[PDB]
């Protein structure tokens, strides 16, 4: 509900906040690279897909510019490793949910991937287990955001991986709802990874977890689910299209 | 071949078991399939279930007690569904009842029910020395005041004619069974399969191949309740519970040339649409007179 009684409480006087609001992360992702429709079938080919992977690496200027951006301003810096740490960040980070620890959950993620992924889980139990990466991981794109206020140059890395994934959802009450623990699943992802460049700290978190428009159906749930159809009034009749 | 009768009954009950565990393993895993509701209730409500297991009694459990109580049979597309069966494709399901405008596909569907359950009744009441034939479930039209089974019996047994104390314990025993709840389940079977669950008796294994015959892929419809199972023709009700005043009326002796048919008629009421102790009366004495429509 969008509402604001205008009428009566006025409305909330115009404050200067002495304190500048201080943001470890933001939400948007710039830019979301928009993959090939075959990399279902291309991936059966590793020497294709990486070939076209590592092609649009070297090939891309907006890539390299803002790559010599994090590289001029964090030294030491290498693109062949980052796909390693930022695969390694996953088998800690689903851990973190699976022991449901919320701290060291704070270190990896970044501020958007946190909420989401804590709020719709908490109450219930959740296994999950990393057996397979299939595909070695490619870093597909890297953007940087140019902040004029505050200086500020925010390094976002998508990273793209195969994955073999098993994954058991017990509800609260500790009967299982969303998928089995035995089943060894097939799942593919594509990741965004963010830093802070400003930042004297040095932090590279995860942040979004892009789903690509033909990507395959998700496991059926248990339970039956019943859809309510639009609430009739007294005098307000039904009416149906085709 | 030498058979006890607990074991006949084991045996079918092993090889309905069996069928089913064959039907499930056909490996669905759980499909996805949906329903929408064009009943004049809650138009435009759609349910997202499981293909081959979820039911369309199952359906009702959304939306209220009232319609898991009330419904007896499912319009389902074309066909009325029984609400056990589980549902094949997508669907459009519709909600019968007694005081619907044409309750006539649930009335066929009562009458098909109540005789089934006289089956029952008949032949487990028969002393061990004694053989029972169950012939086929003759369909009646509402109008003709009764239903009608027709049973075949030992021809050293075929002289005498029951008396009211055989009849009231008939009805006694008929009464027994819904008390217990029974709910009644459907099967599909293959010609192939189903000839052999019944086996000893001719008349149903005939009937089965007429039946199967004039339908192309050679299917057998079998509705099992309890430790009983008969092949009919149409849907069953949900359960045992709704029926509410059972009576074995009356019982005729009719001869063929090559067989000796019986036929056992009664009358029953469901307990939406019970009737006053007068008016039963009256048609448990239109019950007693010989129904002839085979055909």
């Amino acid at each position: 509900f969008v509402e604001h009684a205008r009428k009566a409480g006025l409305v909330i006087p115009h404050e200067r906040l002495e304190r500048p609001i201080h943001l470890a992360c933001t939400a948007g992702i710039f830019d979301a690279y928009v993959p090939p429709e075959g990399d279902a079938r291309i991936s059966s080919l590793s020497k294709e897909g990486l070939a076209q992977r590592a092609e649009r690496l070297k090939k891309n200027v907006a890539s390299q510019l803002s790559i010599r951006k994090i590289r001029e301003s964090d030294p030491n810096f290498k693109i062949k490793d980052f796909p390693e740490k930022a695969k390694d960040i996953f088998i800690e980070a689903h851990l973190c949910l699976n022991n449901s620890d919320h701290d060291r959950l704070h270190t990896l993620v970044t501020e958007n991937c946190f909420p989401d992924m804590v709020w719709d889980i908490r109450y219930k139990t959740v296994r999950w287990s990393f057996v397979e990466s299939l595909e070695p991981p490619q870093v597909v794109q890297v953007r940087c955001s140019s902040l004029m206020n505050q200086g500020n140059i925010y390094g976002q890395v998508t990273v793209r991986m195969h994955t073999r994934q098993t994954l058991a959802i017990y509800d609260r009450f500790g009967r299982l709802m969303y998928g089995q623990e035995d089943v060894p699943r097939d799942v593919l992802e594509y990741v965004v990874f963010e830093k802070h460049l400003v930042d004297p700290y040095g932090s590279w978190r995860m942040h979004g977890k892009i789903i690509p428009p033909w990507a395959p159906p998700k496991q059926p749930i248990l339970k039956t689910v019943m859809i309510p159809g639009p609430q009739l009034k007294p005098w307000e009749e039904f009416e149906e299209p085709q | 071949s030498q058979l006890s009768p607990t074991e006949l009954i084991e045996m079918q009950n092993d090889l309905f078991n069996k069928e089913k565990n064959r039907q499930l393993s056909l490996t669905p895993r759980t499909e996805k399939i949906e329903v929408k509701h064009v009943g004049k209730t809650d138009p435009g409500t759609v349910f997202v279930m499981n293909k081959n297991i979820s039911t369309p009694y199952s359906c009702a459990m959304h939306l209220s007690e009232w319609y898991c109580r009330k419904s007896i049979l499912a319009l389902v597309d074309g066909q009325p569904w029984d609400m056990y069966k589980p549902l094949t494709k997508s669907c459009e399901i519709k909600f019968l009842t007694f005081k619907d405008d044409d309750p006539g596909e649930v009335n066929k569907a009562y009458w098909r029910s109540c005789a089934m359950m006289m089956g029952c009744v008949i032949e487990r009441a028969f002393k061990d020395e004694y053989v029972v034939s169950l012939v086929r479930a003759p369909e009646v039209p509402v109008i003709a005041g009764a239903f009608c089974y027709d049973v075949v019996l030992d021809k050293r047994l075929d002289e005498w004619m029951p008396t009211k104390e055989n009849l009231h314990s008939f009805t006694k025993d008929a009464r027994a069974l819904i008390y217990k709840d029974l709910p009644f389940e459907t099967l599909e079977v293959e010609a192939k399969v189903a000839l052999e669950i019944f086996q000893h008796n001719k008349y149903k294994l005939d009937f089965i191949e007429e039946k199967a015959s004039q339908n192309p892929e050679r299917i057998v419809k079998l509705h099992r309740f309890g430790d009983f199972i008969d092949v009919s023709e149409g849907p069953l009700i949900p359960r045992t519970s709704i029926c509410f005043q059972y009576e074995v009326s009356a019982v005729h002796n009719l001869q063929t040339q090559s067989s000796l048919v019986r036929r056992f008629q009664g009358l029953s009421l469901p307990v939406h649409l019970r009737a006053h102790f007068t008016i039963w009366n009256k048609l448990l004495e239109r019950s007693r007179k010989m129904v002839t429509e085979d055909k």
